[PDB]
């Protein structure tokens, strides 16, 4: 099936450059043209430009001409945007989208890159269990979690089971502290009757401060 | 550049009711030389990427079911979902790209039922994080409806103030439902200083308000 | 202007 994998989330300072990488496999990536699309908050999009692929050209939004630069690896079916003098009105998520020819629609979206532009520098969370007791219980189910506290910047991910725990996992979007530092929680309810059986452990992801945390969440 | 104004900003409606939504253009985003209308329509669900409803104005792209019809011409597009579901919430963008591409600002669609009451759960803090000095209290309210939920912390009868700090999901795509966590953070010296660590929830769904609580160190 | 460097573009 068709894929765009971007590269992950990152943190750098005003005035310094980034770049990131849109891989494309299930599909020939000359094929397509492919799209960079800003989004700044959830009810805002930008267009910063168009690359083809086979022919390495370009064509930019007057917005971003000189500021953003696209290229391709084609041996390795990857596409790059780099961004120079980044500014704090840079920080959005960026996303790589193909679009066939010039009447068609973006038809597919890469899962976006997270670009925090910031003097702060990272921290990693720590990460501590939320374990089921008698008062996170209700009519047979359980509630456990993981309280992912302290970091910078966004995002954190959280899986379960190594993804194999989706059913009733509810992460919710962090909260920024008096510190400038976030914090997240994760939860999940589960059959009260298995704690015994199951295990489950919430992994955490913090790309910017390398931080990769499995932790087991048990009664108690 | 073309700017594109979406309308209403959003709305909320029942599962199988038919919404509408409105793109306006600033000028024409017809393409002569093939007379197609260069409007597109995205729906982008939470925490998702956007995926492509129709291009052309009217085209749907393939895989998009049959309840989602691109409308319009000149400069007035519509977006009609025919029968609403649970699922379709998610914002809507239209984009132009006749020339330098523009998009709209966005309609999100949420979706109403019927109330629900949360379930509530309380978590100490961990022993871990107690050996550090702080002392993190999460309050869970779990899957409910509609949105507004009010927490209050309180630690032996003393209400709190100052010292929490909360969060909503967005809304459920299957059962149209909403969760929130509260952290009541403490110092570990001042943790220590109390035994009944509560948090009570009112919600349309209680006639009063649901408190959980745990006595510290049981 | 810039739906002509489109069209060019795509060709």
């Amino acid at each position: 099936e068709v894929q765009l994998q971007q590269s992950g989330p990152v943190l750098v300072k005003p005035g310094a450059s980034v770049r990131m990488s849109c891989k494309a496999s299930g599909y020939t990536i000359t094929d397509y043209y492919l799209n960079w699309v800003k989004q700044s908050h959830g009810k805002s999009l930008e267009w910063l430009g168009v690359l083809n692929p086979y022919s390495g050209g370009s064509l930019y939004s007057q917005t971003f001409k000189g500021k953003a630069t696209l290229t391709v690896d084609r041996s390795s079916s990857t596409a790059y945007l780099e961004l120079n003098s980044l500014t704090s009105e840079d920080s959005a998520v960026y996303y790589c989208a193909r679009q066939l020819g010039r009447g068609n629609g973006l038809d597919y979206w890469g899962q976006g890159t997270s670009v925090t532009v910031s003097s702060v520098s990272t921290k990693g969370p720590s990460v501590f269990p939320l374990a089921p007791s008698s008062k996170s219980t209700s009519g047979g189910t359980a509630a456990l979690g993981c309280l992912v506290k302290d970091y910078f910047p966004e995002p954190v991910t959280v899986s379960w089971n190594s993804g194999a725990l989706t059913s009733g996992v509810h992460t919710f979007p962090a909260v920024l502290q008096s510190s400038g530092l976030y914090s997240l929680s994760s939860v999940v309810t589960v059959p009260s009757s298995s704690l015994g059986t199951q295990t489950y452990i919430c992994n955490v992801n913090h790309k910017p401060s390398n931080t990769k945390v499995d932790k087991r969440v048990e009664p108690k | 550049n073309i700017m594109m104004t979406q309308s209403p900003s959003s709305l909320a409606v029942s599962a199988g009711e038919k919404v509408t939504m409105s793109c306006k253009s600033s000028q024409s985003v017809l393409h002569s030389s093939d007379q197609k209308n260069y409007l597109a329509w995205y729906q982008q669900k939470p925490g998702q990427s956007p995926k492509l409803l129709i291009y052309w104005a009217s085209t749907r792209e393939s895989g998009v079911p049959d309840r989602f019809t691109g409308s319009g011409s000149g400069t007035d597009f519509t977006l009609t979902i025919s029968s609403v579901q649970a699922e379709d919430l998610a914002v809507y963008f239209c984009h132009q790209y006749l020339s330098s591409y523009t998009f709209g600002g966005g309609t999100k669609l949420e979706i109403k039922r019927t109330v629900a009451a949360p379930s509530v759960f309380i978590f100490p803090p961990s022993d871990e994080q107690l050996k550090s000095g702080t002392a993190s209290v999460v309050c869970l309210l779990n899957n409910f409806y509609p949105r507004e939920a009010k927490v209050q912390w309180k630690v032996d009868n003393a209400l709190q103030s100052g010292n929490s700090q909360e969060s909503v999901t967005e809304q459920d795509s299957k059962d149209s439902t909403y969760s929130l966590s509260s952290t009541l953070t403490l110092s570990k010296a001042d943790y220590e200083k109390h035994k009944v660590y509560a948090c009570e929830v009112t919600h349309q769904g209680l006639s009063s308000p649901v408190t959980k609580s745990f006595n510290r160190g049981e | 202007d810039f739906k002509d460097e489109l069209e060019e573009f795509f060709k």
